[PDB]
């Protein structure tokens, strides 16, 4: 119907929102995984530089791996949220014709619903760091700073990290707190009186647990890690030959990737995700579902 | 051991070399 028209504007709103939130994601990762402070400790050459390098090994890989997961999560979660609320706004708009109808999603409901995003940027992020840090530790912990990896050996290390992460809890758990949680930690100022918000959060949870969401997120994640690998390729060059670098040389390269992964200047990375046709098709199914009676 | 030392001091220079670019039409 007249939906595709409302759907098209709603998509760019979602894009504005991602770009708008990346500084916040980046800043949180960089404060919680502050490698630049460890490199500053090494610049004023200290005694325990070995100890600091083994730290930086973990932090650099954790930061970049979390950067990729959380950025892909931000994109797909916002596509869900914005298309759920958009669909409700559409129906509220269609119900102004009718009489004895009240609006379901007024501005204060929209805003409380959308604030659920704070979990991903907040405690979910922190728990993701914890889980990924544990994986990097397992995979790279006992690997000498002297060990060489080609670009593709590095790719393989990243896959071993991913397999450890994607098989204690489902990924849905970092985007949304568990239902057995006080309502208050799930949206800003959320209480049992916020019936409509609670209902939107239920339907969001349905979406996040559905297999179609699993598919879209997996596709986004594969792309993200591919693109991360592509951004690093030039540093495994010298002129068309590729080299295996020792791990200590790979650390600074991995470390710098957050600036591309979480780039509001839509790095080719984020715009990459925002233009994936798979993501766009998923969004349209979400919107068709929530905008029909 | 001592190959280590020159590797760690060399790697340190690579943090600045790894960051992204700036742009002219802004």
């Amino acid at each position: 119907a007249r939906r595709q028209y409302h759907f098209e504007s709603n998509q760019r709103t979602c894009n504005m929102t991602v770009l708008s939130m990346l500084p916040t994601l980046r800043e949180a990762l960089m404060q919680q995984l502050n490698s630049e402070s460890l490199t500053a400790l090494l610049k004023n050459r200290p005694s325990n530089k070995l100890e600091i390098w083994e730290d930086l090994k973990i932090i650099s890989f954790t930061r970049s791996t979390v950067a990729v997961y959380s950025t892909c999560m931000l994109v797909v979660l916002l596509r869900v949220q914005l298309n759920i609320i958009g669909g409700y706004i559409y129906l509220d708009n269609a119900a102004v014709g009718k009489n004895g109808t009240t609006i379901l999603a007024p501005p204060d409901v929209q805003q409380q619903y959308l604030s659920s995003i704070q979990h991903l940027l907040g405690d979910g992020l922190t728990e993701l760091i914890t889980v990924i840090k544990q994986a990097v530790q397992k995979v790279l912990g006992s690997v000498s700073l002297k060990h060489s990896l080609s670009l593709l050996d590095l790719e393989q290390k990243l896959k071993e990290i991913r397999n450890l992460v994607e098989q204690k809890p489902l990924l849905c758990h970092y985007m949304m707190p568990d239902e057995e949680t006080p309502l208050a930690v799930q949206a800003c100022g959320l209480s049992p009186r916020d019936i409509t918000t609670i209902k939107l959060l239920n339907e969001t949870r349905d979406m996040l647990e559905s297999p179609d969401f699993s598919t879209v997120l997996n596709t986004c994640l594969n792309r993200g890690f591919s693109r991360l690998l592509d951004n690093m390729a030039e540093f495994f060059r010298p002129s068309l030959s590729s080299v295996s670098l020792p791990l200590a040389k790979i650390i600074p390269i991995v470390n710098g990737q957050i600036h591309s992964v979480c780039s509001e200047t839509p790095s080719h990375f984020v715009q990459d995700l925002l233009t994936m046709e798979q993501v766009k098709d998923f969004a349209a199914n979400v919107y068709e579902a929530f905008s029909t009676p | 051991d001592r190959e280590l030392e020159e590797l760690l001091e060399s790697a340190l220079d690579d943090f600045d070399k790894a960051k992204p670019s700036p742009a002219p039409p802004s």
